[PDB]
């Protein structure tokens, strides 16, 4: 309300020092100043890695309840974590993702040197936005928005299962309030 | 370039066969590239003969020895004596072919080609373009055969079945 320069997202906080706006998805939202303590490139790579993992996590949390493979067994994903820990396949997932992150770490260390864009592994086999440059930043904005939405969504689904003990598809069709609150007294 | 999101390694110019700039962990630096090339060729050749040995030992057994359940267990059913004869014969071959130079320091004293032990009895490697093509073929086949050997040894250890026997009798663990 009072005159002064502030961030586009939060109107009572100023624009952060290291959020100039060159990176996609930047609405000037850094209240605690994480970009002032650590580099924006490392933070962007961490954000993209978390967001992509969360995208695949939300897709899995939907599909595993929607359709389970003929092998393994029909079980909810959260205890399926323990089931596949005891089965041995999750250790192999860990090994292969570690093998990918071995090269990912070298990519990150070259990102600090400023030789590659943060989160840019140059993986476009379908050339969906490789030849065209105007589509590239639009797809980057879409990817980062989907990344944040997927992180929020996976956290929501997990914490809904933790108190509801129902599947995500089960909860949107058999919606029950927690703790027996429909007919609860002195809660 | 094999790894597009990383730079080309500084020591991989492309002189050797099969060089596509694949060294993210950077063993090309801080080491001798000739040593690594000879090690790669030696591992490739050893696994390249080992895959054929694993294929042969399923159906063909020498009359002196008794065949085991797997070619992996063929190592145990043969006596301990005779095994060390193979060990010492390989030692003698690797001593005479390398010119009795066996360390990263004294090897490549004459700056010979890495992996070139002077063993061309049939004289196939005469045309230099064909020589380069056969270098590429040998290196890529070794890179395939080392992975193949590492796979088939563990498959025979885990399933207690031969590789062709496993492919004809595929089953879960
Ligand atoms: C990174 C996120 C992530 C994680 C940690 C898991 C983890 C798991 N999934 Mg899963 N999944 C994912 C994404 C993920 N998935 C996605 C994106 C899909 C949609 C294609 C699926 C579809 C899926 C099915 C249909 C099944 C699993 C199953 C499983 C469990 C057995 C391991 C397995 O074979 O995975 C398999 C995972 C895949 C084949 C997805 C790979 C696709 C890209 C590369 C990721 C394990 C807990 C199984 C289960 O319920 O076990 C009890 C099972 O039947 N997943
Ligand atoms: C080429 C590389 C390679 C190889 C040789 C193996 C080998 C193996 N993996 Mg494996 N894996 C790999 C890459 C590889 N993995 C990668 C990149 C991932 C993703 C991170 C996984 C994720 C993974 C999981 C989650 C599991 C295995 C399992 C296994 C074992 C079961 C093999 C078996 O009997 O199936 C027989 C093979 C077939 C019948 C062929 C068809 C297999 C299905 C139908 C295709 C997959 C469909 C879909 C993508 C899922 C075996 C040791 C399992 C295990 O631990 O065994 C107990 C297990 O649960 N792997
Ligand atoms: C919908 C989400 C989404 C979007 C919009 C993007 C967008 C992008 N990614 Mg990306 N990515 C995603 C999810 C997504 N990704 C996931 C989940 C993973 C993990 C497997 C990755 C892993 C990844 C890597 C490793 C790399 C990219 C890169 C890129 C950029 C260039 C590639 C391109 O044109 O893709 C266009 C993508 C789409 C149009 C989305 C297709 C969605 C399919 C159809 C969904 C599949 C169906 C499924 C069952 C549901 C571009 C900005 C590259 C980069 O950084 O270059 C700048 C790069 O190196 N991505
Ligand atoms: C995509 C974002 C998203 C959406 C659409 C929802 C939507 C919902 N959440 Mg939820 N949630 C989210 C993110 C989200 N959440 C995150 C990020 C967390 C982690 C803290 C949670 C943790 C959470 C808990 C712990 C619970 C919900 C519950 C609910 C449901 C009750 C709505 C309500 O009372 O308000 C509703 C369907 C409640 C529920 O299961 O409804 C019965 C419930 O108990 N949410
Ligand atoms: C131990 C065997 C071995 C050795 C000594 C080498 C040595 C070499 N390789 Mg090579 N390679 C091998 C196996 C090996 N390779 C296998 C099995 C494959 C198939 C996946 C390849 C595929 C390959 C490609 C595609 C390229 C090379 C290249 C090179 C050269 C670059 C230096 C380097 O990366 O060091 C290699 C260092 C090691 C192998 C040590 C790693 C030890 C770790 C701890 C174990 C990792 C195990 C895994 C699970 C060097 C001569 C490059 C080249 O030709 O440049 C001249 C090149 O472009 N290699
Ligand atoms: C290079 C890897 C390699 C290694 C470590 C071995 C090691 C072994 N082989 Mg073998 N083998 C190999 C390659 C190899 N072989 C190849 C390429 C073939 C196809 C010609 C064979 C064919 C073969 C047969 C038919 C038999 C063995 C047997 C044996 C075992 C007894 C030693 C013996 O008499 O060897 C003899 C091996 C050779 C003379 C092959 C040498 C050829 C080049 C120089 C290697 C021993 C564990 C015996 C066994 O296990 O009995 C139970 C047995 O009956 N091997
Ligand atoms: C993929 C197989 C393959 C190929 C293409 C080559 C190619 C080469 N080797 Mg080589 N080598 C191999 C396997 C192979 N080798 C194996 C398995 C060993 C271990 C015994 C060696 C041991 C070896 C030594 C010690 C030396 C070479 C050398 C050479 C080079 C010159 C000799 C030549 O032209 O041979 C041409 C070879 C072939 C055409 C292979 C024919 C194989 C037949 C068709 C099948 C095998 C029979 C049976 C089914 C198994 C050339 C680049 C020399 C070198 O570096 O000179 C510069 C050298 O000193 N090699
Ligand atoms: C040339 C590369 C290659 C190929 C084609 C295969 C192919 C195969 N492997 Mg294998 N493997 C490889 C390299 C390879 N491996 C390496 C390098 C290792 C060492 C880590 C292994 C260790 C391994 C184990 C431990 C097992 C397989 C198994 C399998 C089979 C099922 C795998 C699956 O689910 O898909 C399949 C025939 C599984 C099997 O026996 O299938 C029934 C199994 O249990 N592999
Ligand atoms: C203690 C509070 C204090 O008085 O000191 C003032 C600063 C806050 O000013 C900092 O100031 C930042 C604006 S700037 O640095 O002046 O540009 C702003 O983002 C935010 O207020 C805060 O991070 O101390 C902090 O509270 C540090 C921020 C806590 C989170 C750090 C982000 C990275 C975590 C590692
Ligand atoms: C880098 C790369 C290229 C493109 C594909 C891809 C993206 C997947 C990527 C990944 C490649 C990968 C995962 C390669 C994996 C290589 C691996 C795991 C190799 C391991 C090999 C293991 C081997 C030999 C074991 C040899 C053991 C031997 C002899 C002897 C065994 C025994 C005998 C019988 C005698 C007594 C002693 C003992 C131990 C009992």
């Amino acid at each position: 309300v009072f005159p002064g320069q502030f961030s586009d997202s939060v109107p009572f906080l100023k624009q952060p020092t290291n959020l100039d706006g060159s990176y996609v998805g930047d609405v000037g939202f850094d209240p605690l100043g994480f970009s002032d303590v650590f580099d924006i490139r490392v933070l962007r790579e961490a954000e993209l890695k978390h967001g992509r993992i969360a995208m695949l996590a939300t897709l899995g949390m939907v599909v595993q309840e929607a359709y389970t493979f003929p092998f393994f067994d029909k079980v909810l994903p959260i205890p399926a974590h323990d089931v596949i820990v005891k089965s041995g396949g999750m250790s192999q997932i860990l090994l292969w993702t570690s093998f990918a992150e071995i090269f990912g770490g070298i990519a990150l260390f070259q990102t600090i040197q400023g030789k590659r864009a943060p989160g840019d592994y140059s993986f476009d086999p379908l050339n969906l936005s490789a030849n065209d440059l105007e589509k590239r930043e639009r797809y980057a904005l879409a990817e980062i928005k989907h990344s944040r939405l997927a992180m929020l969504a996976f956290s929501g689904m997990v914490h809904q299962y933790f108190i509801t003990n129902q599947g995500v598809i089960e909860q949107i069709n058999n919606f029950r309030p927690i703790n027996g609150f429909p007919d609860a007294t002195f809660s | 370039l094999a790894v597009p999101f990383l730079e080309r390694p500084p020591m991989l110019d492309g002189s050797y066969a099969g060089d596509i700039g694949f060294d993210p962990v950077g063993f090309s630096n801080y080491f001798d590239l000739r040593w690594l090339r000879e090690a790669e060729l030696k591992h490739g050749r050893v696994c390249m003969l080992g895959v054929v040995g694993f294929l042969v030992q399923e159906f063909v057994t020498l009359p002196m020895f008794s065949n085991g359940v797997t070619p992996v267990d063929d190592f145990f059913v043969v006596p301990a004596t005779g095994l060390w004869q193979i060990f010492f014969t390989i030692g003698f071959v690797e001593a005479f072919s390398n010119g009795f130079k066996l360390t990263p320091s004294d090897m490549f004293a004459d700056d010979r080609a890495p992996g070139d032990l002077g063993f061309d009895p049939l004289g196939c490697g005469k045309d230099p373009a064909a020589l380069a093509r056969r270098q590429l073929v040998e290196v890529k086949n070794g890179r395939l055969a080392m992975i193949a050997f590492g796979g088939m040894l563990h498959q025979q250890l885990l399933t207690k079945q031969g590789v062709i026997e496993q492919l004809t009798n595929f089953k879960a663990i």
